[PDB]
């Protein structure tokens, strides 16, 4: 949780202030691929099948957004990800 | 003026607002969430409740930044 954690506020304070794609991709990425190495302790057992469904689900938004080069693709994973904050 | 008067019970009451500034948000996310996924229609749309789509869109998100910043000022 508090990796996560230290992901998230970087990415956010730096979505807030300066709002570069490079800057975004590098704080994103080391959350979403540290998820998909399989399970090594009982936090890992109990944060997995708890948080992991709605980062996926808002991996789409991302997933569209690579694709789609819009601003607005980002809002609704932003609002999930403030949730999950 | 006379209402201005703390209370008694402020601590319990800070905490039903903040139970029901949450519940409020977690509806308002699943019924954007909905609506989101009933939007791929797989169809252009033109002329047609599209535009409405829209703007039952954005008159969801100002509700939710509006929930959002009061349950920040509470």
């Amino acid at each position: 949780h508090e990796q996560w954690y230290e992901g998230l506020d970087d990415a956010s304070r730096q979505f807030f202030g300066e709002h570069n794609t490079e800057k975004m991709f590098a704080a994103l990425e080391p959350l979403y691929e540290m998820l998909k190495r399989g399970p090594e302790t009982l936090r890992e057992i109990s944060f997995q099948n708890s948080f992991g469904r709605d980062l996926n689900d808002a991996y789409e938004w991302l997933m569209n957004y690579k694709k789609s080069k819009d601003v607005s693709n980002l809002n609704q994973a932003w609002d999930i990800y403030y949730n999950v904050f | 003026l006379k209402h201005f008067i703390s209370g008694f019970q402020d601590a319990e009451v800070i905490l039903r607002l903040q139970q029901e500034f949450e519940e409020q948000y977690q509806q308002l996310h699943s019924q954007l969430q909905h609506l989101q996924n009933q939007s791929h229609l797989q169809q252009q749309q033109s002329q047609q409740q599209q535009q409405h789509l829209e703007q039952q869109q954005m008159k969801i998100e100002k509700q939710i930044r509006h929930c959002q910043v009061m349950q920040n000022q509470l």
